């Protein structure tokens, strides 16, 4: 007469199917669309607005200036 | 043209000379007392190997380019195969026949197309800053020269790709091209 | 309805086989056999609601496959040929 | 046999020495008429042939937006 | 300190804590381990923060830091869509590499951890230097870490094994070196950002396209040069096959997508008919050979051959299908093969000390968790659909089919043979009679390491199988800057 | 009849229980913890695939022809 | 054998006014029998 | 007869006559848990069932219960005169 | 391509009622070769003609004889000339 | 059936090339405006995935053989629903 | 007209999309002059993805009458299926061509 017990398993899945629900719910932008008070810090975080824009411009022209000065001296006459 | 047979001895002889220099060194450090006389005996086959290998190069390659009318370095790896094959006929395995001849005629072409430098690369004599410069910032090109490498189609349908592609159809089936409406109003 | 019809033998399915232990031998064909029936019953519904009254029913629930021009969706679609077989 | 102790097998010798054989047989191939031919056939020629109809029939066809009146051949 | 460099760190740290933690404690090679792990859990979360910040659609690299003090050979890392998900794949897997080989080591342990956390900076580097020289530095600097790996930990062919994939490794890379240096050559660098806006010749765009393609062909494997992959993948240790399968492979994909599609796109095209030749070839050479495969390991290792045959016909299929199919492939594979190799390499080999498929038979009757995962990996491997394998191969195949209808069918043909070679497989294991008379022995069934490091690689397959928008959504805009082609009423807007 | 359910998982005996290598620890709260966590904040994450983006725009230009509707015309 | 011995068909074709050209998707798809070739 | 097998292997499945002496226990918490998922279902059926054509009143149409865009249709559609 | 009308219309009643006459008729052969005759059809059996159709319907028209020969085993020594040559 | 599948996805290739998607309600609104040709292409294959989920005389030999399993399974999976995919 | 959204501000192509009179050497100009090819090719494709979507559920509505009453929707998306096709900004950064010729 020995009894099963529910074990762990069974209640990851239950409460990974009801965390799932109420995870989702509470994330909704909700009837309006006013982002919610968690999704502002995200994009307030990840804004970047032109830095990758700045900083990826200054690299491309110095090291293209880099590659003109190398061709300037491997080039020399003899 | 060139005379096939004229430089084939000149091939032979030069670099069965050679041959004959390697046999001498192999009489002059044989250590039992062979005499002088051992040059052609028993290194003879050195040196007639080496005569062969150079006949067979400078005869097939000089036949190679009269029978193509052209000198260019298709001629030399030919010219290598039937050398690296006549090498491997001393050996009597028909595997060292076809791999030698693969390894020469691999050498030998690449340095004819490449121009090993072991006699001197071809100086440009040019600005060779100019030359850097243009291959630098040719970044936009005519679309016609790539349309003659790459051709049509394969994804690469440029402007007015539809009314050409209707007239290569008509010239080869003979099918007017004319898609129907999908619209029963029209 | 039309979308318990899809969950009903999968959560059968699901408990009878990954959780044989728990609800043991006679628990697996309770489980099994009820949630086939619950969806056999249904589907004779559907098959008034759709083939007999010609509703066909589109539920589409989230995509699968996007890219570029294919789009396929989870999405599930009731007519006439699918209540009749 | 290894570094971590494992279960006890009955580690069959006629087994085992089939298991040597295939991991050491590189070493006693040899080129003859049979091994030169196979070899050949599956390296080179077969290759080839699909080489040969990949190269033939690129851009032959496109299906998109296909029609009636209008052909799948594309070139 | 840029995340990205925050990447390259953490390993780093953790091999100095790892060899001086015993000047501050004889210490418990327990340490050792846990020192190792934590270190790539923090990488892991490191690259998860990235991912969360990252954006989907900019053309610009990411997470770019300004150096400004310009040198011979500076390190510039940054990343878009195609870098953003192999970063995570290596910082994925390398966990599951150490738990992988957590009991099965025993000696030199202290080595094998070094080893490993410095392969995770080498690889991550690869992924994301933002220049050809710099790719060209990563791709080989795991060679001589590789190289003692092997020989340190491996089976009894370890010496041969090691010198095949170090030598065919560096003679394949030697000519990759070769186009490289010809590239930089004519523009005077190898940045990415101004190497892409550079136009080459035709004849120069073949001439580096065989230089590059040999090494990549070495490396795919494709067949005919995949000794290599049979020796090392099978006689490393797990934890090494891993990475080595499921990382490794992906180089030669992931350098696809830097070196020659944004450069040589015309000798990309006119040379397709010539990479689906040897693509279709490898795809039924290697299924029939893995067919007749003995070593279980070896078997799996074969696999890998046949699949990245597909992705290897996808990146050149200049579609955008099938270009997001050979990532997701590549993907899918990572995790499927790492999981069949747990199975075989440390599952059945540290029950048996054997490899032969001969001496396994009905292993589901003792063993029904190893079973159940080995069946669902199985079926992975088979490009079962609700797995991220069919997803990819469906999408590489149809980019396939589309180029060149030819190669398509034949790699096609690889939906019966995967099942083929992948179900025969699992039968002779699993199933095929009771439990085999050649055990004396019984065994147990999974440790619950073993359960939880296959949940984990087949929980990523699945919910990835049934939403991959997780991971196309984030290749759609850089995916689109690879292709080749304009459409005739599209191009040339005014 | 029917047995009852038996068996060892993961191979603990009856007797004991499991012992732990520490793995556990880093990997069910360092390497799942942060799986879960990294979800969640998936769920907050900004929307910036060019799809999106895209239909919108192709809403508007299909909204200047007859297929759809404008909800604020003029 | 059945080629050589099979019946004639023994009913005309049926015949839709205006071809239901309209109906099966315009001129550009396939219509039915209006006033056609005798078959 | 019942064929012997190994007491040491552990299945999910049960095994080989598994069935607990709380069964009948277990298959009702299962049953519920099964319950609760399929109600989630309904009411998302109920709420994205998409249909151009609406079943006339008369007709036995169960779903008219349950469902939102018949609801409204039919809540809107009462308005006459 | 409707052929609907003509089913119920212009079609012979002979051949309509066909399949039932040889159903109710066939039926009666094969239950008088069995318990009544018994012996016609082993007579038939033990011919050369008999035992090589007897055999031929058995062994499933031999589509599977030349499938497991020259289709599953030409795979299998490919694999076979590919891993070993 | 594997072999039916690698003919079946060839197929739904030709559908994706041809069409955009392969959505039921967008192959069959242009079913009547594509290419003859290719409807021939699209259709030969899945008759061939067809012909191998249905036991036709080409694939075939897996019903007979699928008899090994127990009898429910036989009623069920090959005798009255999958045959009929 | 549906409202440009926040969101639909920040990603919005400032340039035109083309590579007529962009200098190659200023990167800020050619990057942009990509980012423009590249969403006048994705815009152009998820109008075929609406004008499928409506055409799906005017099959639906429409049933056997899909034939005759769907034409509009079936015609405009043949089109878009015709000419919509995202290919990459990498050809026409690297080919001229010119009407006048
Ligand atoms: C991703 C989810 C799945 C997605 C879909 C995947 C689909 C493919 C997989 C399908 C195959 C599933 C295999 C069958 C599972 C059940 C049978 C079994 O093997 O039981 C053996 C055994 C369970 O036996 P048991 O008697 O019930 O438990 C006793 C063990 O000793 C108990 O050992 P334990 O205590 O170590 O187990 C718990 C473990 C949990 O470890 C994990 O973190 C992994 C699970 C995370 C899920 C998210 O670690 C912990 O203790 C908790 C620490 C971490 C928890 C989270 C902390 C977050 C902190 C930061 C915030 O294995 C397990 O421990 C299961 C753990 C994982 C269960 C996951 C849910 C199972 C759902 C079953 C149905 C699957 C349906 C699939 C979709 C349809
Ligand atoms: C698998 C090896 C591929 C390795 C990639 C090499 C990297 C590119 C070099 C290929 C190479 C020689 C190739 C000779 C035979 C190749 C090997 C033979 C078989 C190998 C066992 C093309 O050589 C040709 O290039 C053409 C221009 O493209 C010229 O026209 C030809 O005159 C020239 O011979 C060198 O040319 C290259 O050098 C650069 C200057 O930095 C020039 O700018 C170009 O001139 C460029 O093209
Ligand atoms: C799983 C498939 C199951 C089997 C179904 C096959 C159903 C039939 C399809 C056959 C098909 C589809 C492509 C198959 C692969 C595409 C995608 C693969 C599958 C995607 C998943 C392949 O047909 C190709 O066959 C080639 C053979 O060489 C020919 O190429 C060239 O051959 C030489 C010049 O003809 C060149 O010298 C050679 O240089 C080329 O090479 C061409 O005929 C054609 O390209 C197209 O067939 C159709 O082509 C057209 C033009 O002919 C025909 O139209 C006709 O043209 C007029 C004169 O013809 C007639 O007056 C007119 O009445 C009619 O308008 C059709 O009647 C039909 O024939
Ligand atoms: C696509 C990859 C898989 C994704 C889905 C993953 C599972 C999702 C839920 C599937 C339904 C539940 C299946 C439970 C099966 C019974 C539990 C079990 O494994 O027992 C082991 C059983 C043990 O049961 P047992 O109780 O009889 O064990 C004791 C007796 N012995 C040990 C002798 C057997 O082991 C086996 O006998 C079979 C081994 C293989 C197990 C395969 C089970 C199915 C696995 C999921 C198949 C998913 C199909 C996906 C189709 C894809 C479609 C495109
Ligand atoms: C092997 C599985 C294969 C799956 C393939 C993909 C699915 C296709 C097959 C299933 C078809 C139906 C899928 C379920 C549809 C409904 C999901 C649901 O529960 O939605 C309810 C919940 C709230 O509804 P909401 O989205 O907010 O509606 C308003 C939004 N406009 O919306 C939610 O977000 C709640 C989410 C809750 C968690 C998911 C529930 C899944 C239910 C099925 C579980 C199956 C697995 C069981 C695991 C073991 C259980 C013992
Ligand atoms: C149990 C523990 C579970 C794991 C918990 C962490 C894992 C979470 C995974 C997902 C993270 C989501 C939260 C998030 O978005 O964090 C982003 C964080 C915000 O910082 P922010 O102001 O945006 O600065 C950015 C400057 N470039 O960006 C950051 O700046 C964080 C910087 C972290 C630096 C880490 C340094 C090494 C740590 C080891
Ligand atoms: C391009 C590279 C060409 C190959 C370079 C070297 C070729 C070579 O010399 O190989 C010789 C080899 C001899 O092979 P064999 O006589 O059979 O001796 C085998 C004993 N193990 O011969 C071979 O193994 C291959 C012979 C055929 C080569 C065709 C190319
Ligand atoms: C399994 C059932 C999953 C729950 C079904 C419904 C989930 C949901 O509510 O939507 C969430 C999200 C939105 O769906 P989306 O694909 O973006 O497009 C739908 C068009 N409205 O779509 C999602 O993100 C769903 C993600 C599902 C991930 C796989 C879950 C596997 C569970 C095992
Ligand atoms: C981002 C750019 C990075 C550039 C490189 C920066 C440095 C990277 C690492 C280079 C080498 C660092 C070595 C770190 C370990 C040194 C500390 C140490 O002493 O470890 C000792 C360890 C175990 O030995 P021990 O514990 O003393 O003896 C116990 C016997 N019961 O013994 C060991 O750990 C030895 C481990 C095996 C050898 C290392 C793996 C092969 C390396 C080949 C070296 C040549 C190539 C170098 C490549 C550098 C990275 C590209
Ligand atoms: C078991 C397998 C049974 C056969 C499976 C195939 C089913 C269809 C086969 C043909 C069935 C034909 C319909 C049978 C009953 C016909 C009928 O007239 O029933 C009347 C009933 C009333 O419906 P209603 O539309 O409201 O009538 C209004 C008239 N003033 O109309 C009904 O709808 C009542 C029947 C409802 C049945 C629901 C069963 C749920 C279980």
């Amino acid at each position: 007469n020995v009894e099963e017990p529910l074990g762990a398993a069974f209640y990851i899945a239950v409460g990974g199917i009801a965390s799932s629900f109420v995870i989702y719910n509470i994330s909704r932008p909700g009837p309006n669309g006013e982002p919610s008070s968690l999704h502002k810090w995200f994009s307030k975080i990840s804004d970047y607005k032109d830095e990758w824009e700045t900083r990826n411009t200054l690299m491309a022209a110095a090291l293209e200036q880099a590659a003109h000065d190398k061709h300037l001296l491997l080039t020399a006459e003899r | 043209p060139k005379d096939a047979v004229h430089l084939g001895l000149k091939g032979a002889a030069v670099v069965g000379g050679i041959g004959l220099l390697f046999a001498a060194v192999r009489t002059s450090l044989a250590r039992k007392n062979v005499g002088p006389w051992a040059i052609f005996t028993r290194n003879g086959k050195l040196a007639a190997t080496f005569a062969a290998v150079g006949g067979a190069y400078d005869f097939t390659r000089a036949a190679a380019a009269n029978l193509r009318e052209k000198e260019d370095w298709v001629n030399n790896g030919i010219g290598g195969l039937f050398a690296g094959a006549t090498m491997g006929l001393t050996t009597g395995r028909i595997p060292r026949v076809l791999g030698f001849a693969a390894l020469t005629g691999v050498v030998l072409a690449t340095a004819e197309y490449a121009g090993s430098g072991l006699r001197g690369v071809f100086k440009r004599d040019v600005d060779e800053y100019e030359r850097k410069e243009f291959l630098r910032k040719n970044r936009r090109r005519p679309i016609e020269e790539t349309l003659a490498e790459i051709g049509e189609g394969r994804g690469i349908k440029p402007p007015g790709y539809y009314e050409r592609r209707a007239q290569r159809l008509k010239e080869k089936y003979g099918v007017d091209i004319n898609p129907v409406c999908a619209d029963p109003d029209q | 309805m039309y979308l318990s019809i899809i969950i009903l033998p999968l959560l059968g399915s699901v408990v009878s086989g990954f959780f044989g232990r728990k609800v043991g031998v006679s628990g697996a064909q309770l489980i099994t056999c009820s949630s086939v029936i619950i969806t056999t019953i249904l589907s004779i519904i559907a098959f008034f609601e759709v083939g007999f009254n010609n509703i066909p029913v589109t539920i589409n629930i989230f995509r699968w496959i996007d890219s570029e021009w294919f789009i396929i969706n989870w999405g599930f679609q009731y007519d006439s040929l699918t209540v009749s077989m | 046999m290894a570094g971590l102790q494992h279960y006890k097998i009955a580690m069959d010798p006629a087994l085992v020495r089939l298991g040597s054989m295939i991991s050491n047989r590189y070493k006693y191939f040899r080129w003859t008429k049979r091994t030169a031919l196979v070899s050949f056939m599956y390296v080179v020629v077969v290759p080839s042939t699909i080489g040969y109809l990949a190269y033939k029939t690129d851009g032959l066809w496109d299906l998109r937006a296909k029609r009636r009146g209008d052909l799948i051949s594309e070139r | 300190m840029s995340l990205l460099y925050v990447l390259l760190i953490i390993p780093i740290i953790g091999i100095f804590l790892i060899s001086t933690i015993d000047s501050f404690y004889f210490f418990n090679v327990s340490y050792y381990k846990k020192i190792a792990l934590i270190t790539t859990i923090l990488n892991l979360i490191v690259s998860l923060i990235i991912y969360i910040l990252f954006d989907f659609s900019n053309n610009q690299f990411q997470f770019i830091q300004e150096n400004l003090d310009l040198s011979f050979y500076d390190i510039y890392l940054g990343v878009d869509g195609v870098s953003i998900y192999f970063v995570l794949l290596t910082t994925i897997i390398m966990p599951i590499a150490l738990v992988s080989n957590w009991n099965s080591i025993t000696n030199n342990i202290k080595s094998y951890l070094i080893i490993m956390l410095l392969l995770e900076t080498l690889l991550l580097a690869v992924f994301l230097v933002l220049d050809v020289l710099l790719f060209y530095i990563f791709f080989e600097s795991i060679l001589p870490p590789l190289f003692i790996l092997i020989g340190l930990f491996g089976s009894s062919n370890k010496v041969r094994a090691s010198f095949y994939i170090f030598l065919y490794t560096l003679l394949g890379s030697l000519f990759l070196l070769l186009s490289i240096l010809t590239m930089s050559s004519i523009v005077g660098t190898t940045y990415f950002d101004v190497l892409l806006k550079s136009s080459f010749e035709y004849t120069t765009q073949l001439f580096l396209f065989f230089g590059i393609f040999i090494a990549f062909a070495v490396k795919t494997p494709v067949w005919g040069l995949n000794s290599w992959l049979l020796r090392a993948h099978v006689e490393s240790p797990l934890g090494g096959s891993i990475v080595l399968a499921a990382i490794v492979l992906k180089l030669s994909l992931y350098g696809v997508f830097r070196l020659i599609l944004p450069i040589l796109p015309q000798a990309s095209l006119n040379l397709t008919y010539i990479v689906y030749a040897i693509g279709a070839i490898t795809v039924l050479y290697a299924s029939f050979s893995t067919l007749r495969t003995v070593d279980v390991k070896e078997l799996i290792a074969y696999s890998s051959v046949a699949h990245a045959a597909i992705y290897l016909m996808g990146v050149f299929s200049n579609t955008i299908q099938g270009l997001e199919g050979a990532i997701l492939l590549g993907l899918a594979h990572g995790f499927v093969s790492s999981g069949l190799f747990i199975c075989a390499g440390g599952i059945l080999y540290d029950r048996t000390g054997t490899r032969l498929i001969y001496f396994f038979r009905g292993l589901t009757q003792i063993m029904p968790l190893f079973s159940l995962f080995f069946f669902i990996l199985c079926l992975g491997n088979a490009g079962t659909p609700l797995t991220l394998n069919f997803v990819g191969e469906f999408m590489s195949l149809y980019g396939t089919l589309e180029r060149l209808p030819i190669a398509g069918m034949l790699a096609s043909t690889s939906i019966i043979f995967s099942a083929a070679y992948s179900i025969y497989m699992y039968n002779r294991i699993a199933f095929g009679g009771s439990v085999s008379l050649y055990f004396i022995d019984c065994f147990r069934d999974l440790t619950k390491r073993e359960f939880f490091i296959l949940f984990t690689l087949v929980s990523f397959t699945v919910i990835l199988g049934i939403y991959p928008s997780f991971v196309l959504d984030g290749l759609h805009y850089n995916i689109s800057s690879v292709v080749y082609g304009i459409e005739p009423n599209a191009s040339y807007l005014t | 009849q029917y047995d009852p359910p038996t068996g060892w998982l993961w191979g603990v005996r009856p007797g004991e229980k499991y012992q732990n290598e520490g793995w556990e620890g880093p990997f069910f709260y360092g390497f799942w913890g942060s799986l879960i966590v990294f979800a969640i904040a998936y769920a907050y994450k900004p929307d910036t695939s060019i799809q999106t983006w895209a239909l919108e725009e192709a809403r508007r230009r299909l909204e200047a022809e007859g297929i759809l509707e404008d909800p604020n015309p003029t | 054998v059945v080629k050589l011995t099979y019946p004639d068909r023994v009913s005309y074709p049926r015949e839709f006014e205006g071809g239901l050209e309209r109906e099966l998707g315009g001129a550009g798809a396939v219509r039915a029998f209006l006033c056609l070739d005798d078959e | 007869p019942k064929i012997p097998y190994p007491k040491h292997v552990w299945s999910p499945a049960g095994g080989w006559y598994a069935q607990p002496a709380n069964w009948k226990q277990n298959t009702a918490i299962f049953g519920l848990v099964i319950f609760g998922i399929t109600a989630m279902v309904w009411k998302y059926s109920a709420e994205h069932e998409v249909r151009h054509k609406m079943p006339e009143p008369d007709r036995f149409y169960p779903s008219r219960y349950w469902v939102k865009q018949i609801k409204d249709y039919e809540r809107a559609q009462k308005e006459k005169q | 391509h409707e052929i609907m009308i003509d089913t119920e219309f212009a079609v012979p009643v002979l051949f309509k009622l066909l399949p039932f006459i040889f159903t109710i008729s066939f039926s009666v052969i094969a239950l008088t070769l069995s318990e009544l005759l018994s012996e016609l059809v082993i007579y038939f059996k033990f011919s050369r003609f008999g035992y090589n159709i007897f055999g031929f319907f058995n062994q499933r028209f031999l589509i599977e004889f030349f499938y497991n020969k020259y289709i599953t085993n030409l795979i299998l020594n490919l694999g076979g000339q590919i891993t070993k040559i | 059936n594997r072999v039916g599948d690698c003919f079946l996805t060839v197929g739904m290739f030709a559908i994706l090339w041809s069409l955009g998607n392969l959505d039921y309600a967008t192959v069959f609104s242009l079913a009547p405006y594509i290419n003859s040709n290719v409807v021939i292409i699209i259709g030969i294959c899945l008759l061939i995935g067809a012909m191998a989920k249905s036991s036709q005389v080409g694939l075939h030999v897996w019903l007979p053989m699928a008899m090994e399993g127990p009898t429910p399974v036989s009623a069920l999976i090959h005798a009255a629903t999958m045959v009929t995919a | 007209p549906t409202p440009e959204s926040e969101a639909f501000l920040a990603k919005k192509p400032q340039v035109p999309p083309t590579f007529d009179g962009v200098d190659y050497e200023d990167n800020k100009r050619l990057k942009q002059a990509q980012d423009a090819i590249i969403r006048e090719q994705w815009v152009q494709v998820m109008m075929g993805r609406l004008v499928r979507e409506e055409l799906s559920k005017c099959y639906y509505r429409e049933g056997v009458n899909h034939l005759e009453k769907c034409g509009k929707l079936r015609e405009r998306y043949l089109q878009l299926l015709a000419n919509a096709k995202v290919k990459g900004y990498l050809f026409e950064q690297q080919n001229y061509w010119s009407k006048e010729n």
